[PDB]
């Protein structure tokens, strides 16, 4: 581990972990209009 | 393409079709074993005659399905 | 990764098959050659050798097949002779003891006959059993130690003669079938009143999870110290290792106590014949001593106190009287 | 006091938790810091459980029970009169039974061993947790555990195996007491066979490892090793206590009615 | 009599049996490793450790 | 799974009812319960106007008619007043080809038969008495239906054997009991069978660690008894002599009338119909003068 | 007692401060003592069993193959096999000089 | 980032990948077992029809 | 192919043949424990007559 990889392994966690949480989110959206829980 | 350097490919196969192959069964089994969704049984009845989960219900008076305790 | 934990063996040698130390074959022989299994190999000792044979072994093989014959061929007569249900329903099918009111006397052979006669089969099967045991032990020039814990479990078996005896019954010896004989158990237990205030019925229950805590405890030892040879014992009796003071120091460092390499195996050889000996004392005295064991602990507080869950008056008390049970009808009324 | 050969084995090293301070020997015993924990969680538990028998009508040692809570206390902790008691020596028992099984971790590697003796305790460590901790989390109260009284676990057993009008058709009931029984034939097997051969016919050398073989040979016509009887003996021995953890916690968070009506799957098979 | 009966006698005697049984194996359990040593001298438990046994072996 | 726990004992006795909550629910909507006839309590106080009326003899005319379309969806449907009357003449107990109506007979019987429930054992039936609904669900034929089938068939102990206890009194033995280990199988299979019919287990009416004791039972054991007694009066004098009126397809392969276990009222619940209260709206069904003090109008 | 005016429990005489309540064991469990005791509040022995003076033997297809006495509870009240329920008694049988034979 | 020189990015992946798959399955059964969405029964409902716990 | 190589072909055919058969045997015997498709006692029935299940 070079310490090089990392940052280009980082950057590709962060994108995949930040899609992840936006297309979460708009399943979230999607739930609410269909059955609100609050 | 990368990825394949970090896991190994056959691994990942069998990791792979023995997860879509359990979950798979599954939800076939769940959908099954409910009313709805019984096809073997019920499969012929369209969707208006499909059965349907109990709406926001009523009470009941003198009649428990619990003995007191 | 993992430290090898001595649970499996991954090279296996072979040679020669060991055809045994020379005994006396007068009365008696080896028969096959010694074969290997590679799949007992991996768990223990390939070899399924030669087995010996003798008077005592071949009579008791006759005499217990006769009576494995009685009980099967009575099970399958039970069903109709049908082959599918006989394989279907085998856990339920029994051979059952005679009527109650018979007593001692000689049930008819549909009605109890055919079980005492497999009975007394099975009882010869196993005193012969017993008998090659010991011969086979004496053979080898060894101490007699398993046949007397082998007779340990032959007098467990033995209360189940006596006890209907000492009462006066056949009827209430154990039926020849697999769940039949914990139908058998279980109302056995609720007839005498909760086995579970039988004293020796409790001294039992001990010893037998003091035998499965012991040979937890003993395999554990030994697989823990099997890559210092502590596996072979002999040696380190007569000749102590590093093995087993290992194995002494930390049973004494964590219970602060300890035993040495042979007397363990006095402990294990103790335990598993106090199981059946006091089971079998608890199982004689019931019936014939004490007849309701839930109210021999009340007399000798055993019995907790909890409050009462219900209360009847005076005219509830006469109603809510019963009767014993009786005979069955044996006509059908017209009303 | 020491054995004859025990001073060169006492020597520092092989703790989990803690250095110098907490690698002594009391008397015989051996004192870490799961020692220590021990201790602690023994005492408290122990003096809970007096307190419980002084709370209750009677001193008789058969007598004295100390309930669980009732079940519409559902998983909380309950009143100290009201069973609170109860869950508060449970967690007592659980952390006592956790610290001797490390505290024999540590014994162990100090001594080169290796690890079997604590793994084989956990099994009888996990099925007290099934009965007290994860069956009655399934079923949604701590009051589904068993009291602590000498005779009356026994009432508590007995109804539980009748909340399901025959307990004996248990299929995991079933294996579990076959390996309960067939443990106890192996060792009473095991054991005769070492003394026999330690102890042999008066007057003869002892015996050698060719001669169990032999024997065992001679009467049943398979001899397990010497090593295959140990794993044998762990084998029967644990697997009677994770077989029984199974047994107990499929009886109500999976099968609620009797078990005779279970065999139905047999019964109905299409041939 | 009244109070004392056959079931309590004979759990008496398995009583004693028992720790008979236990003293002889406790005594067996001081074959090795014994006498304890101490800055006190020699120490024995209870039940006192036994004779000295002695095996025998097959001839060369 | 989802379980629901019904505590019946004191608290680590282990005396528990489990019950599987998609099962309960399940069972509990599937049940619908007919909604009450609208009350009919107001009639002229003159001479009872019908022919062959020999048991609702003390009910008034529109009593009578609110009765018997209750009794004819209970049992036979909504309507069909075929299944147990000639239409033309509903005086009549006999077809126009001569053959007997033996619904008809059966239902006068049965009439007397709730009657002698509601009325002389409220000890079992307490304040929660049963209508035809109960017993036949809608259809003609109940549930639980037993014939005769041979000796040892424990289904008798509701018809014409008494006795079922095996447990000694005593600490020691003696001949005041020489009961069997057989005799306690038999009591067990019967055991089982009671509590199949409730949907509950052993420590539902008993505290296992001794089960011949009352004082450490649930209250429920009594009311147990009480049916047992019950069922001996239903089965003996009034399903029984029925014999002779049903056709050959409602009877045994011995040729005996259809005999009423538990199960035909409770249906494997710990009450039937989980409880419900109908025939306190049906005065001409109990015979007592007051059901919870409303009194019998007469 | 009740003192009239203060309210307090008297005791012997002397007043109480506080709420007195009458102490007992958990949930008023009470020890149990002799066994005999254990049948008081409960009904009284049961009569003695009904047993038949006399013995009449069945017909062959009232009679049941099996003698297992809890066979109906276990295995026949969760089987519904046609063959099984058949083969669950002995068959009627005649001569053959009934059937002319 | 300096994180993955502390931790094996591998065994991070796999025990995260493992966390989140328990995590929504355990979600979406919890929510089967209720009333309220029990979609699978009674998913065609509206929201007013849904149900709704009790305001007790 | 290549996923030959990545794969020995025997051992697939045998899982695979394997799972197969498993899989035909279970769609078979579910459909003979079921109501509408018990082909054995009721194949004879017209697709009308067929048990159907409720609402
Ligand atoms: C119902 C059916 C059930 C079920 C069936 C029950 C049947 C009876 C079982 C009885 C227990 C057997 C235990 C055992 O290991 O058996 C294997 C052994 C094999 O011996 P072997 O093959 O002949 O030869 C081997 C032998 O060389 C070495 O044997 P080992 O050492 O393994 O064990 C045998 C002895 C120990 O031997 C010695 O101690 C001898 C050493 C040299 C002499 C000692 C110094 C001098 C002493 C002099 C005074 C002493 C002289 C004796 O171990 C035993 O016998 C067992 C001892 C422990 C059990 C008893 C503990 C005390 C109990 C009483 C407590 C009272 C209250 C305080 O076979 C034997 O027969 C051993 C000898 C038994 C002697 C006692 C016999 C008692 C019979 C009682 C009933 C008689 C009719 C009324
Ligand atoms: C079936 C037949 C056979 C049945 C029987 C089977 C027996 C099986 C075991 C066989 C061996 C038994 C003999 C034995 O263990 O001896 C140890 C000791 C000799 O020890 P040593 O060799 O001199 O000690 C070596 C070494 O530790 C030297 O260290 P040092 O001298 O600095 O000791 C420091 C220790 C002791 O200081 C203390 O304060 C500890 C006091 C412990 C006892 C009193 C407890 C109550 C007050 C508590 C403190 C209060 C403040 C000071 O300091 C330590 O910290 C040592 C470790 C202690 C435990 C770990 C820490 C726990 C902390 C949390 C819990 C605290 C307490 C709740 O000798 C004796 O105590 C002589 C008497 C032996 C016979 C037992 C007599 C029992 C009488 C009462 C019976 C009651 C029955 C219900
Ligand atoms: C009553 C409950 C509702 C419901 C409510 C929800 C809700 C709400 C959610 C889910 C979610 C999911 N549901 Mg659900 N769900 C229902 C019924 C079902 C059924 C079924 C048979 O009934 C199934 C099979 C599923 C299955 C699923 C999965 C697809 C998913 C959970 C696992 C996961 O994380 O996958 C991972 C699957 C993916 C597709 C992830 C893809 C990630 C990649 C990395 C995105 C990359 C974006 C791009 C490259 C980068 C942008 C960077 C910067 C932002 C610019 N649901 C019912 C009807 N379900 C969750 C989810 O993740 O939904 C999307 C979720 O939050
Ligand atoms: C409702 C049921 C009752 C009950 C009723 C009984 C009855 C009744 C008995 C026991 C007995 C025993 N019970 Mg209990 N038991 C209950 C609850 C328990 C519980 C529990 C979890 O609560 C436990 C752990 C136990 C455990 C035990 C054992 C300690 C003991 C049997 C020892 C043994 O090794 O037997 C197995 C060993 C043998 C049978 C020895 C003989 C073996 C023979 C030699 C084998 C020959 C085989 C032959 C060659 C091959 C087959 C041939 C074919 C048949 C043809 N019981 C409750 C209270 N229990 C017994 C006892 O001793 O009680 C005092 C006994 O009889
Ligand atoms: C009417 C009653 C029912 C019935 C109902 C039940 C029920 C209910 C259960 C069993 C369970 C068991 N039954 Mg039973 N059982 C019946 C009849 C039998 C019969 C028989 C001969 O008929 C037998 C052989 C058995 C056998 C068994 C075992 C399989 C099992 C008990 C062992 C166990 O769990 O160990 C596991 C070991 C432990 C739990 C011990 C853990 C110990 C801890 C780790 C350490 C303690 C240290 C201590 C505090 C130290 C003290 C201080 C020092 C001494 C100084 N049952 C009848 C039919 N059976 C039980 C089970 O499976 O439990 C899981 C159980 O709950
Ligand atoms: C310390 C008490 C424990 C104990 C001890 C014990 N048992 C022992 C011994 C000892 C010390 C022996 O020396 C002895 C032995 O040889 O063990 C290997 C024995 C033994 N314990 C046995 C069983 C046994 N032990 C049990 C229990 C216990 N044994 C206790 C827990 C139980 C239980 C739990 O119920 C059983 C079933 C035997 C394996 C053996 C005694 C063998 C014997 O007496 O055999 C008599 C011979 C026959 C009945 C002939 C049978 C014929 C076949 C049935 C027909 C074959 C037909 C065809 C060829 C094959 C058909 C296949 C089917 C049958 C599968
Ligand atoms: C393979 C599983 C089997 C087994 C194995 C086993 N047990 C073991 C071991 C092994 C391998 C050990 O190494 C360990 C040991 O060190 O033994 C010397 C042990 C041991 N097995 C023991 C007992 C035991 N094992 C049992 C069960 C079994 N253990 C299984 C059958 C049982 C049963 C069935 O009842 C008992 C009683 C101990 C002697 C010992 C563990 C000692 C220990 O943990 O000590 C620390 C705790 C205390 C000294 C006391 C704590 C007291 C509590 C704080 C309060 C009360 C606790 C409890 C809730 C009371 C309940 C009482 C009522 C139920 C009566
Ligand atoms: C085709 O298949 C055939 C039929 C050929 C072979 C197949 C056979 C099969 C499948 C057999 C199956 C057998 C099974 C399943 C057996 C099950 C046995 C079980 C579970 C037994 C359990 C307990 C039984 C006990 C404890 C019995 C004890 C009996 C005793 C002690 C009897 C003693 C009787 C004596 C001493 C009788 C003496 C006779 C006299 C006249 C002297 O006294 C009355
Ligand atoms: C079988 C369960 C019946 C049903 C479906 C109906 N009735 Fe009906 N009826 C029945 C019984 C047992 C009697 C006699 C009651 C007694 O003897 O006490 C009757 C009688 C009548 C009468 C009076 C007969 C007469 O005039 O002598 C009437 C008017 C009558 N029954 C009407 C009626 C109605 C309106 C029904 C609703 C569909 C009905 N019957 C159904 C038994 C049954
Ligand atoms: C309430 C519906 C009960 C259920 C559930 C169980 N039993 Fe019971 N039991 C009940 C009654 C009303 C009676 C007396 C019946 C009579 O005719 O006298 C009994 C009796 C027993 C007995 C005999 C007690 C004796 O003194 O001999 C036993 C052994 C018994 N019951 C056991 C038992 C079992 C095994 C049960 C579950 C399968 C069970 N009972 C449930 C009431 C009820
Ligand atoms: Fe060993």
């Amino acid at each position: 581990m070079t310490e090089d990889e990392a940052r280009r392994f980082h950057g590709y966690f962060v994108t995949g972990t930040l899609g992840y949480i936006i297309v979460a989110a708009v399943a979230h959206f999607l739930a609410w209009q269909w059955r609100p829980w609050f | 393409h990368r990825i394949w350097l970090m896991f190994d490919p056959r691994r990942v196969m069998v990791a792979m079709v023995g997860f879509l192959a359990v979950l798979a069964l599954v939800i076939h089994f769940i959908l099954l074993s409910s009313q709805r969704y019984s096809w073997i049984e019920n499969g012929t009845l369209s969707a208006a005659q499909a059965p349907v989960g109990a709406s926001a219900p009523a009470a009941a008076a003198e009649m428990s399905p619990l003995p007191p305790g | 990764m993992l430290e090898y934990q001595n649970l499996f063996t991954r090279v296996q040698v072979r040679t020669v098959p060991e055809a045994g130390i020379e005994i006396d074959e007068s009365t008696g022989t080896r028969y096959g050659t010694g074969t290997f299994s590679y799949l007992a190999g991996k768990f223990g000792d390939a070899q399924i050798g030669p087995i010996y044979l003798g008077w005592a072994g071949v009579l008791s093989l006759i005499f217990g097949f006769m009576a494995f014959e009685i009980i099967g061929l009575n099970m399958w007569a039970s069903v109709g002779w049908d082959p599918v249900e006989f394989i279907r329903q085998l856990p339920w099918l029994a051979l059952e003891p005679p009527p109650p009111q018979y007593g001692l006397r000689v049930p008819p052979l549909a009605q109890g006959g055919w079980y005492l006669m497999a009975g007394f089969f099975l009882t010869i099967s196993i005193l012969l059993w017993w008998v090659r045991v010991y011969r086979r032990a004496r053979a080898l020039n060894m101490g007699t130690h398993l046949p007397w814990a082998f007779a340990s479990a032959i007098f467990l078996y033995s209360t189940f003669f006596f006890q209907p005896l000492l009462v006066g019954s056949w009827s209430e010896m154990v039926p020849f079938g697999i769940f039949p004989h914990l139908d058998w158990t279980s109302a056995f237990s609720i007839r005498y009143g909760n086995l579970y205030y039988n004293p020796f019925h409790a001294l039992s229950i001990a010893f037998l999870y003091g035998s499965a805590v012991l040979f937890a405890m003993h395999g554990a030892t030994i697989l823990a110290v099997a890559r210092l040879g502590g596996e072979r014992e002999i040696e380190q009796i007569t000749d102590r290792g590093t093995a087993a003071e290992r194995s002494m120091l930390f049973w004494r460092w964590t219970m602060g106590f300890n035993a040495t390499m042979e007397s363990i195996h006095r402990w294990s050889w103790w335990f598993a014949v106090l199981t059946t000996f006091s089971g079998g004392i608890g199982i004689l005295l019931t019936g014939t001593v004490v007849d309701n064991w839930y109210l021999w602990g009340v007399k000798h507080g055993l019995v907790a106190p909890y409050p009462a869950q219900n209360t009847l008056t005076e005219e509830q008390q006469q109603l809510l009287r019963g009767r014993y049970q009786g005979t069955a009808p044996d006509s059908f009324p017209s009303y | 006091a020491m054995l004859s050969f025990e001073k060169k084995y006492r020597v520092r090293g092989g703790t989990l938790i803690g250095g110098d301070l907490f690698d002594f020997w009391f008397g015989p015993f051996y004192v870490g810091f799961f020692g220590v924990t021990t201790i602690f969680f023994v005492t408290l538990g122990t003096l809970l459980c007096v307190w419980g028998a002084a709370m209750g009508p009677t001193w008789n040692l058969w007598q004295i029970s100390i309930a669980p809570p009732d079940l519409k206390y559902g998983l909380g902790l309950a009143p100290l009169r009201e069973g609170g008691l109860w869950q508060i020596i449970t967690l007592c028992a659980l952390g006592a039974f956790g610290s001797w099984a490390l505290r024999q971790a540590e014994i162990s590697r100090k001594l080169g061993m290796g690890m079997h003796i604590p793994w084989a305790y956990g099994g009888a460590v996990l099925a007290y947790a099934t009965l007290v901790v994860i069956r009655p989390m399934l079923l949604g109260a701590w009051g589904h555990g068993f009291p602590y009284g000498i005779f009356s676990h026994l009432d508590w057993v007995s109804n539980v195996g009748y909340q399901y009008l025959h307990f004996h058709y248990n299929p995991a009931h079933m294996i579990a007491v076959t390996f309960f029984f067939t443990n106890c034939l192996a060792l009473a097997m095991h054991g005769s066979l070492i003394l026999s051969v330690t102890n042999p016919k008066k007057g003869t050398p002892v015996g050698t490892s060719e001669t169990e073989n032999v024997f065992f040979r001679d009467l049943l016509g398979y001899s397990i090793g010497a090593i295959g009887i140990h794993r044998l003996g762990l084998f029967l021995a644990v697997g009677a206590a994770v077989w029984s953890a199974i047994c107990i916690v499929i009886s109500g968070p999976f099968w609620t009615k009797g078990w005779p009506e279970w065999w139905n799957w047999w019964l109905n098979l299409p041939i | 009599m009244q109070y004392i009966d056959g079931a309590q006698i004979a759990l008496y005697a398995f009583w004693l049996f028992f720790f008979g049984l236990i003293i002889y194996i406790r005594r067996e359990d001081k074959r090795e490793g014994y006498p304890l040593e101490s800055p006190q001298g020699p120490r024995e438990g209870w039940p006192a450790m036994p004779e000295k046994k002695t095996y025998i072996h097959r001839p060369t | 799974t989802a379980t629901d726990s019904v505590q019946v004992g004191y608290r680590g006795t282990g005396m528990e009812q489990n019950y599987d909550h998609g099962d309960l629910k399940k069972q509990f909507a599937q049940v619908k319960i007919p909604t009450p006839l609208p009350p009919a309590g107001e009639s002229p106080p003159g001479p009872l106007p019908w022919q062959n009326v020999q048991v609702l003899n003390d009910i008034s005319v529109g009593e009578f008619n609110r009765t018997m379309v209750a009794m004819s969806t209970w049992v036979a449907g909504t309507g069909n007043c075929a299944y147990c009357h000639n239409i033309a003449n509903l005086a009549a107990d006999t077809l126009p080809n001569g053959k007997p109506l033996y619904t008809k007979l059966v239902a006068r019987r049965m009439l007397q038969m709730t009657r002698q429930i509601n009325g002389q054992y409220s000890q079992h039936v307490k304040n929660t008495g049963v209508t035809c609904y109960t017993c036949h669900m809608g259809k003609p034929l109940p549930n639980g239906l037993w014939f005769y089938s041979s000796q040892t068939d424990y289904l008798r102990h509701y018809l014409d054997r008494d006795g079922a206890r095996v447990v000694t009194r005593d600490v020691a033995p003696s001949n005041a009991n020489r009961s069997s280990v057989k005799q306690t199988e038999w009591t067990y299979a019967l055991m089982i069978s009671q509590s199949r019919s409730l949907g509950v287990n052993c420590t539902y009416c008993h505290n296992t660690r001794q089960f011949a004791s009352w004082k450490e039972a649930p209250p429920a054991r009594v009311t147990a008894y009480h049916g047992i007694l019950m069922l001996r009066d239903v089965n003996q004098n009034y399903l029984s002599p029925l014999q002779p009126v049903y056709p050959s397809v409602r009877l045994g392969t011995q040729g005996d009338a259809p005999k009423a276990q538990c199960v035909t009222c409770h249906n494997g619940n710990y009450k039937p119909l989980y409880g419900a209260q109908m025939v306190k709206d049906y005065p001409a069904l109990w015979g007592r003068a007051d059901w919870n003090g409303v009194p019998f109008q007469g | 007692p009740v003192d009239p005016v203060t309210g307090q429990t008297i005791i012997n005489g002397e007043p109480v401060v506080g709420r007195v309540f009458i102490m007992q064991k958990t949930d008023g469990t009470v020890k149990l003592g002799k066994w005999q005791a254990q049948y008081d509040g409960e009904p009284t022995a049961p009569e003695a069993a009904n047993v038949g003076s006399s013995y009449t033997v069945p017909a062959p297809e009232h009679t049941r193959r099996m003698r297992g006495i809890m066979i109906q509870s276990t295995l026949w009240s969760i089987d519904g096999k046609r063959s099984a329920r058949e083969r669950r008694h002995y068959r009627p049988q005649t001569t053959g000089a009934a059937l002319g034979q």
